[PDB]
């Protein structure tokens, strides 16, 4: 019954795919190239106070109507940020998916961004960041790309302490105008047919201008942040440059990543095939979890390892995987463990799409990125085609360059980048 | 393509039985994914607290190693092809599900065929899975909401074996031996209380196959013929409080006597918690919020967050409300909520209702989503209701609901109840219990 | 010239840090005040991590991902 998932680029360069499915639960998005990289050093934190901004006065539909219509529809209101892109996502029944549709559509290309609007909502801005910041991991990927760019990815996706308190709401119609352009969206629906999302998308989506501004191209500094602050366990992440998305070398560091662990498989499991478990974990008698962690962006990678360990026995456990990670580096693997690699990402592909939500995820960052949509079956074949020389490559490239660095806990016995 | 037609559209749940009596149902979609668990009618309500860790641990010890598959082997075959393995258990229900591709269907049946059938269970691992279980209990007395929601089993089921915890007290985890499992296993782990469930890309002849082939010939029969049952469990109007002043935050459940799994006045009162609704301080809707408590809560700065529950068992359950806030809030925030109550209990409106009824029907439609909570409601489904309600039902039973039978249903399960209160943290302004059964009813009505 | 006031001449008092247990006769210069910082918000404590097989899993492996709702909490993803 979802007999074709069917693509259509206007001339605006506004990309819309829809597939009538005919589920009973219709989900839109609306995906804008606007993330936390298209700021500079002057609106820091404004993509987070737009992410936080999804329900205030559209010039066609207040904040009121627009709360009061979504929960009376029973339908609800998303917006997903990564450093790249961000997502607009409206969920509901097919009856009156319409009436979200300029919800959305009004949300999106058409905000008045009253000033007392945004001046209550700085409190917000900062019980947001707090919520997000009590888990330790967040903070240290926060850190991690600050140490690994310069510009263009190292800007924070939650707003700094010191820029709460003072983002106007013509930073925010600067940011809009200049990013929320037509030929950086892709509108997508599963449950609508193409007609109707085509017809809304001449009738909102004509209205902006082109390809807005750039970018910054995201260049590589390196280094070390370490934040002491007494924690019982001690997180660590070593990252190096790696390849962007595109690039075939980067399926080869996704092969790689499951070669190393890229999270267990078994509720309370030993991770027997991880490599990075076996190697740590004959030398430790007390907690750890290590993995490997994998980040590619548009014109950038990153890879490396991610260890929690404890306070004293830091070291040990660091040294151990980036021993380990040296021993793949020359040569030393099996093509069994690449296979159960290879079989490791195509379950997690098969099971990230398996949901609608992870689905148009998946068609609308494919969308944004490529402006096609690339098959399942494709998608497996391309990761079938990677070699394992391929996989020692990408590892050689990890071990060879240069590293940047993010700790924090106690960290009186965890080492240093040149002592390594 | 309307929504009436669009639930028609739904693949219909096929059930078989086998000769030893367990079910087997599958539901089929067009994913390349597959989810197959085993549903076992066990759990800390089947204990007589002196193996009241017995479920807890047997799920701990059940991917440790089984006689064909020694140690870390069936690790080893169950990622080598991708599939994820997972297992919890309930107070009366016991999973262990594998998420897979279709094409390793066979293999990942036979191992959990290798799983509920022939497991080993090591002494060396027994110590091991006791020091692991002892400091996750540990782990476990820092989150706050497991600990009320605890307390508020043991406080509303006193006396009945619905009060103990799934995991047990410490001292049943450290006296645990081999021979109390081997008898928990032998006289829980019957083919007449277990349901081989399947969604996804699952062919129904093929998943009866491989279950006659390897799930077949087990248990059946008690060996002394000692057949269990399960009693009624009393409901207790009581309350329990933990006052401990250097906790940030204060947690309190409120709660009532719920109908059970087989009374369908559940889709009355789901609408009903639809009605009051949750909120987290997190929420972008703010004060416009359609939840008249949510909305209060915001402007005048109430509560850390709040829910409602609607917790079912086996003719019992729990229908309340969850909330954290502040000390200095506490008593303010319980009086809005009753306040919501008794509103549902003598004015209920039609538009009101209305919402409810939508925010149920996106509520259920979007949990149905993906193979594991499609075969996670099947496994559910078989076990209480004895099949599979389809979606439709589900619509229709919402659809037959109005304000009428709305105020009806919560004035009997609701108004002039005596409840069970179970609060943790700074709770010195959480009233007493006169005060909050004084609050279930109104002098006006 | 063995000294941080002696050898650093402009970088003498922040180099060193003088304070006072007893107040001498003469007032200070520069007296300070602080002008009333604000309070962090008050959040549930999460749990604690004491064995192996709860800390499985904790790493991260995935570039971050925030997602803010109408009427859904607010989560992140790693």
């Amino acid at each position: 019954q979802p007999q074709d998932l069917e693509f259509t680029k206007l001339p605006n360069g506004l990309v819309i795919a829809s597939l009538e499915n005919y589920a009973p639960l219709s989900r839109i998005g609306l995906f804008v190239k606007a993330g936390s990289r298209y700021e500079d050093s002057n609106n820091l934190g404004t993509s987070h106070l737009l992410r936080l901004a999804s329900s205030l006065t559209t010039k066609g539909a207040s904040s009121f109507k627009i709360t009061r219509g979504i929960e009376a529809v029973g339908g609800k209101l998303s917006v997903t940020a990564t450093r790249e892109n961000m997502a607009y996502t409206v969920e509901g029944i097919r009856s009156d998916i319409e009436i979200l549709m300029e919800f959305l559509l009004n949300v999106t290309t058409a905000p008045e961004f009253r000033r007392w609007e945004v001046a209550a909502l700085r409190s917000q801005l900062k019980i947001d960041k707090a919520v997000a910041f009590q888990n330790s991991q967040t903070r240290i990927i926060e850190n991690l790309h600050d140490v690994a760019y310069k510009n263009a990815l190292a800007n924070p996706l939650y707003c700094p302490d010191y820029r709460m308190g003072k983002i106007t709401s013509e930073e925010l119609h600067y940011f809009v105008q200049n990013h929320f352009t037509s030929a950086r969206m892709a509108l997508v629906g599963l449950g609508v047919s193409h007609s109707v999302l085509k017809q809304v998308a001449e009738q909102f989506l004509n209205m902006r201008g082109g390809l807005g501004l750039a970018g910054a191209k995201a260049k590589y500094r390196g280094g070390e942040i370490r934040e002491q602050n007494g924690d019982n366990l001690v997180h660590a992440a070593i990252v190096a440059e790696s390849a962007a998305i595109g690039n075939a070398e980067a399926n080869a560091f996704s092969v790689l990543q499951h070669l190393l662990g890229a999270g267990p498989h078994i509720k309370r499991g030993n991770n027997t095939t991880s490599l990075l478990s076996q190697s740590v974990a004959k030398g430790s008698h007390q907690p750890f979890d290590v993995s490997a962690f994998n980040a590619s962006y548009s014109d950038s990678g990153l890879f490396g390892i991610y260890t929690i360990s404890q306070a004293a026995a830091a070291g040990e456990v660091i040294n151990a995987a980036y021993n380990q990670v040296k021993a793949v580096a020359q040569g030393n693997l099996s093509s069994a463990d690449v296979q159960a690699a290879k079989n490791k990402l195509k379950a997690g592909y098969l099971m990230s799409v398996e949901t609608s939500e992870g689905f148009l995820s998946e068609i609308g960052s494919q969308a944004l990125a490529a402006g096609s949509y690339m098959p399942p079956s494709t998608v497996l074949q391309q990761i079938d085609s990677v070699a394992d020389a391929d996989v020692v490559k990408a590892a050689k490239k990890f071990v060879s360059g240069k590293k940047s660095m993010a700790a924090s806990g106690n960290l009186g016995h965890t080492p240093f980048l040149d002592e390594l | 393509a309307t929504f009436a037609q669009a639930l028609q559209s739904v693949p219909e749940t096929q059930v078989s039985i086998l000769d030893n009596g367990l079910r087997v149902a599958s539901e089929q979609s067009s994913h390349a994914t597959c989810t197959v668990g085993v549903w076992i009618d066990a759990g800390s309500r089947y204990e007589t607290e002196k193996n009241n860790g017995a479920g807890y641990f047997l799920e701990h010890l059940a991917f440790k190693g089984t006689k064909n598959r020694p140690g870390n082997a069936l690790e080893k075959e169950v990622e080598s092809i991708g599939a994820h393995l997972n297992a919890y258990s309930t107070r009366e229900h016991t999973a262990y599900l594998i998420k897979a591709l279709s094409k390793d269907l066979p293999k990942v049946v036979e191992l959990l065929a290798d799983i509920v059938q022939n497991s080993s269970l090591e002494d060396s691992q027994i110590e091991k899975e006791r020091d692991v279980i002892l400091r996750e209990m540990q782990e476990n007395d820092a989150s706050m909401q497991n600990v009320v929601f605890d307390y508020l089993h043991a406080t509303a089921f006193q006396g009945t074996p619905l009060a103990q915890a799934v995991e047990g007290p410490s001292e049943n985890v450290r006296r645990l031996s081999r021979t109390d499992l081997t008898d928990y296993l032998n006289r829980h782990y019957k083919a007449p209380r277990m349901v081989l469930a399947a969604a996804g890309g699952v062919e129904h002849q093929q998943l009866l196959d491989l279950a006659q082939k390897h799930l077949s010939s087990v248990s059946r029969v008690y060996e002394e013929d000692a057949v269990p049952g399960l009693t009624p469990c009393r409901f207790t109007g009581s309350e329990i409080r933990h006052r401990d002043d250097a906790l940030p935050l204060a947690h309190v459940a409120i709660a009532v006597e719920g109908p059970g799994w087989a009374n369908p006045d559940n889709v009355t009162l789901q609408v009903a918690n639809a009605i009051i609704g949750h909120y987290d301080c997190t929420y972008g809707g703010g004060v416009h919020l359609s939840s008249p408590l949510a909305s209060v809560a915001v402007a005048n700065k109430l509560c850390q967050s709040f829910q409602t529950f609607n917790i079912s068992y086996s003719d019992t359950g729990l229908l309340g409300a969850h909330f954290v806030c502040d000390a200095m809030s506490i008593d303010d925030m319980v009086f809005f909520l009753q306040g919501q109550w008794m509103r549902l209990c003598t004015s209920a409106t039609e538009s009101e209702v209305t919402r409810g009824k939508n925010i149920l029907r996106n509520a259920l439609v979007s949990h149905l989503d993906g193979t594991t909570p499609v075969c996670e409601d099947i496994g559910r489904s078989l076990l209480t209701y004895g099949r599979r309600i389809p979606l439709a039902e589900w619509e229709s039973r919402i659809q037959e609901v109005d304000a009428q039978m709305l105020r009806d249903i919560c004035s009997k399960y609701f108004y002039d109840q005596c409840p069970a209160v179970a609060g943790y943290g700074p709770i010195e302004q959480l009233p007493d219990y006169n005060r909050i059964r004084s609050g279930m009813f109104w002098l006006r009505f | 010239m063995l000294s941080v006031a002696a050898r650093s001449g402009p970088f003498a008092p922040v180099l060193s840090a003088t304070s006072r247990g007893v107040a001498g006769a003469l007032r200070p210069l520069l007296q300070g005040a602080v002008p009333a910082a604000s309070e962090p918000p008050v959040l549930d404590v999460k749990r604690p991590f004491l064995c192996r097989e709860s800390l499985s899993g904790q790493a991260a492996a995935r570039p971050l991902v925030a997602t803010v709702g109408l009427n859904v909490p607010a989560s992140v993803r790693f």
